[PDB]
Protein backbone atom coordinates (compact mmCIF):
# COMPACT_ATOMS: atom_id res chain seq x y z
CA UNK A 1 0.00 0.00 0.00
CA UNK A 2 2.88 2.48 1.11
CA UNK A 3 4.84 1.33 -1.83
CA UNK A 4 8.22 1.88 -0.74
CA UNK A 5 11.54 1.57 -2.01
CA UNK A 6 13.90 -0.64 0.23
CA UNK A 7 17.57 -0.06 1.31
CA UNK A 8 20.43 -1.49 -0.77
CA UNK A 9 23.97 -0.50 0.81
CA UNK A 10 25.74 0.00 4.23
CA UNK A 11 29.04 1.48 4.91
CA UNK A 12 31.36 0.81 8.17
CA UNK A 13 34.14 2.69 8.98
CA UNK A 14 35.98 3.37 12.34
CA UNK A 15 39.61 3.33 13.66
CA UNK A 16 41.21 -0.37 13.45
CA UNK A 17 40.11 -3.05 16.00
CA UNK A 18 35.98 -2.21 17.16
CA UNK A 19 34.50 -4.86 15.67
CA UNK A 20 33.36 -4.20 11.99
CA UNK A 21 34.40 -7.79 10.50
CA UNK A 22 32.45 -9.21 14.04
CA UNK A 23 29.89 -7.30 13.62
CA UNK A 24 29.05 -8.26 9.70
CA UNK A 25 29.77 -11.65 10.38
CA UNK A 26 27.39 -11.88 13.54
CA UNK A 27 24.71 -10.23 11.53
CA UNK A 28 25.31 -12.98 8.28
CA UNK A 29 24.74 -15.63 11.48
CA UNK A 30 21.37 -13.61 12.38
CA UNK A 31 19.81 -14.01 8.74
CA UNK A 32 18.30 -17.34 7.53
CA UNK A 33 18.85 -16.87 3.92
CA UNK A 34 21.66 -18.72 1.32
CA UNK A 35 24.85 -18.37 2.89
CA UNK A 36 26.55 -15.08 2.19
CA UNK A 37 29.06 -14.33 -0.53
CA UNK A 38 32.36 -12.64 0.85
CA UNK A 39 34.67 -10.59 -1.04
CA UNK A 40 38.28 -10.16 -0.05
CA UNK A 41 38.93 -7.02 -2.15
CA UNK A 42 42.48 -7.51 -4.14
CA UNK A 43 41.03 -11.27 -4.73
CA UNK A 44 39.09 -10.07 -8.18
CA UNK A 45 41.90 -8.60 -10.18
CA UNK A 46 43.30 -10.68 -12.80
CA UNK A 47 46.22 -10.47 -15.14
CA UNK A 48 44.01 -11.40 -18.41
CA UNK A 49 41.96 -8.69 -20.12
CA UNK A 50 38.00 -8.48 -19.27
CA UNK A 51 37.71 -11.24 -16.76
CA UNK A 52 37.59 -8.78 -13.68
CA UNK A 53 34.28 -7.55 -14.70
CA UNK A 54 33.32 -11.08 -15.08
CA UNK A 55 34.20 -12.27 -11.87
CA UNK A 56 32.54 -9.09 -10.43
CA UNK A 57 29.51 -10.53 -12.86
CA UNK A 58 29.50 -14.17 -10.97
CA UNK A 59 28.27 -12.16 -7.99
CA UNK A 60 25.10 -11.35 -8.97
CA UNK A 61 24.35 -13.68 -11.66
CA UNK A 62 22.34 -15.81 -9.19
CA UNK A 63 20.44 -13.00 -7.30
CA UNK A 64 18.93 -12.00 -10.81
CA UNK A 65 18.68 -15.90 -11.97
CA UNK A 66 16.59 -16.23 -8.46
CA UNK A 67 14.86 -12.84 -8.90
CA UNK A 68 13.33 -13.71 -12.66
CA UNK A 69 12.67 -17.43 -11.47
CA UNK A 70 10.36 -15.90 -8.29
CA UNK A 71 9.50 -12.42 -8.87
CA UNK A 72 8.61 -10.21 -5.64
CA UNK A 73 8.61 -13.05 -3.43
CA UNK A 74 11.84 -13.86 -4.02
CA UNK A 75 14.78 -14.52 -0.78
CA UNK A 76 16.94 -11.46 0.20
CA UNK A 77 21.38 -11.97 -0.80
CA UNK A 78 23.73 -10.91 1.33
CA UNK A 79 27.31 -9.78 -0.46
CA UNK A 80 29.87 -8.39 1.96
CA UNK A 81 32.81 -6.34 0.39
CA UNK A 82 35.98 -6.67 2.74
CA UNK A 83 38.86 -3.93 2.42
CA UNK B 1 61.36 20.64 -10.35
CA UNK B 2 57.58 19.17 -11.80
CA UNK B 3 59.37 16.38 -13.45
CA UNK B 4 57.97 13.37 -13.08
CA UNK B 5 58.80 9.57 -13.99
CA UNK B 6 56.39 6.08 -14.10
CA UNK B 7 56.25 3.02 -14.27
CA UNK B 8 54.41 -0.15 -16.34
CA UNK B 9 52.27 -2.89 -15.63
CA UNK B 10 51.48 -5.50 -18.37
CA UNK B 11 48.69 -7.98 -19.00
CA UNK B 12 48.30 -10.93 -21.19
CA UNK B 13 45.75 -11.18 -24.00
CA UNK B 14 43.24 -14.22 -23.89
CA UNK B 15 45.41 -17.08 -25.03
CA UNK B 16 44.22 -18.36 -28.37
CA UNK B 17 40.74 -20.72 -27.81
CA UNK B 18 37.56 -20.80 -26.15
CA UNK B 19 36.41 -20.94 -30.03
CA UNK B 20 38.11 -24.58 -30.09
CA UNK B 21 35.84 -26.32 -27.56
CA UNK B 22 32.55 -25.99 -29.63
CA UNK B 23 33.58 -27.29 -32.95
CA UNK B 24 36.09 -29.02 -31.65
CA UNK B 25 33.85 -32.04 -29.94
CA UNK B 26 31.54 -32.32 -33.15
CA UNK B 27 34.90 -32.83 -34.69
CA UNK B 28 36.24 -35.72 -33.08
CA UNK B 29 32.84 -37.16 -32.64
CA UNK B 30 32.19 -36.86 -36.62
CA UNK B 31 35.74 -38.29 -36.94
CA UNK B 32 35.13 -41.04 -34.69
CA UNK B 33 32.25 -42.33 -36.38
CA UNK B 34 34.37 -42.39 -40.09
CA UNK B 35 36.77 -44.10 -38.29
CA UNK B 36 33.86 -47.08 -37.65
CA UNK B 37 32.57 -46.63 -40.81
CA UNK B 38 35.79 -47.21 -42.41
CA UNK B 39 36.22 -50.61 -39.90
CA UNK B 40 33.77 -52.01 -41.26
CA UNK B 41 34.16 -51.20 -44.68
CA UNK B 42 37.49 -53.03 -44.45
CA UNK B 43 35.74 -56.12 -43.24
CA UNK B 44 33.39 -56.11 -45.92
CA UNK B 45 35.67 -55.79 -48.34
CA UNK B 46 38.05 -58.42 -47.27
CA UNK B 47 34.90 -60.76 -47.17
CA UNK B 48 34.43 -59.71 -50.90
CA UNK B 49 37.58 -60.24 -51.79
CA UNK B 50 37.65 -63.57 -50.15
CA UNK B 51 34.04 -64.59 -51.86
CA UNK B 52 35.38 -63.87 -55.83
CA UNK B 53 38.78 -65.68 -55.09
CA UNK B 54 36.30 -68.92 -54.16
CA UNK B 55 34.36 -67.94 -56.78
CA UNK B 56 37.45 -68.01 -59.23
CA UNK B 57 38.09 -71.60 -58.64
CA UNK B 58 34.49 -73.39 -59.74
CA UNK B 59 34.84 -70.67 -62.84
CA UNK B 60 38.72 -71.99 -63.91
CA UNK B 61 36.60 -76.15 -63.39
CA UNK B 62 33.88 -75.36 -65.32
CA UNK B 63 35.67 -74.15 -68.37
CA UNK B 64 38.11 -77.27 -67.94
CA UNK B 65 35.42 -79.63 -67.88
CA UNK B 66 33.07 -78.13 -70.75
CA UNK B 67 36.32 -78.27 -73.55
CA UNK B 68 37.43 -81.47 -72.25
CA UNK B 69 33.85 -82.68 -72.76
CA UNK B 70 33.24 -81.39 -76.13
CA UNK B 71 36.37 -82.02 -77.86
CA UNK B 72 35.63 -85.70 -76.73
CA UNK B 73 32.32 -85.84 -78.07
CA UNK B 74 33.55 -84.13 -80.77
CA UNK B 75 36.42 -86.81 -81.07
CA UNK B 76 34.40 -89.62 -81.44
CA UNK B 77 31.72 -88.22 -83.24
CA UNK B 78 34.18 -88.15 -86.36
N1 LIG C 1 32.91 -4.72 20.94
C1 LIG C 1 33.68 -5.80 21.02
N2 LIG C 1 33.33 -6.80 21.86
C2 LIG C 1 34.11 -7.88 21.93
N3 LIG C 1 35.23 -8.15 21.28
C3 LIG C 1 35.55 -7.15 20.45
C4 LIG C 1 34.85 -5.98 20.27
N4 LIG C 1 35.49 -5.18 19.34
C5 LIG C 1 36.55 -5.87 18.98
N5 LIG C 1 36.64 -7.07 19.63
C6 LIG C 1 37.66 -8.07 19.47
O1 LIG C 1 38.65 -7.53 18.63
C7 LIG C 1 39.24 -8.58 17.81
C8 LIG C 1 39.34 -8.08 16.40
O2 LIG C 1 38.16 -7.31 16.08
P1 LIG C 1 37.77 -7.14 14.54
O3 LIG C 1 38.26 -8.32 13.78
O4 LIG C 1 36.34 -6.76 14.43
O5 LIG C 1 38.62 -5.86 14.14
P2 LIG C 1 38.33 -4.91 12.90
O6 LIG C 1 37.43 -3.82 13.31
O7 LIG C 1 37.97 -5.79 11.76
O8 LIG C 1 39.77 -4.30 12.59
P3 LIG C 1 40.50 -3.97 11.22
O9 LIG C 1 40.31 -2.50 11.01
O10 LIG C 1 41.93 -4.35 11.41
O11 LIG C 1 39.81 -4.80 10.20
C9 LIG C 1 38.37 -9.82 18.01
O12 LIG C 1 39.05 -10.80 18.79
C10 LIG C 1 37.14 -9.32 18.78
O13 LIG C 1 36.71 -10.26 19.73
Amino acid sequence: QMGCKHVKGILLYGPPGCGKTLLARQIGKMLNAREPKVVNGPEILNKYVGESEANIRKLFADAEEEQRRLGANSGLHIIIFDE
Amino acid sequence: DMRNELEEMQRRADQLADESLESTRRMLQLVEESKDAGIRTLVMLDEQGEQLERIEEGMDQINKDMKEAEKNLTDLGK
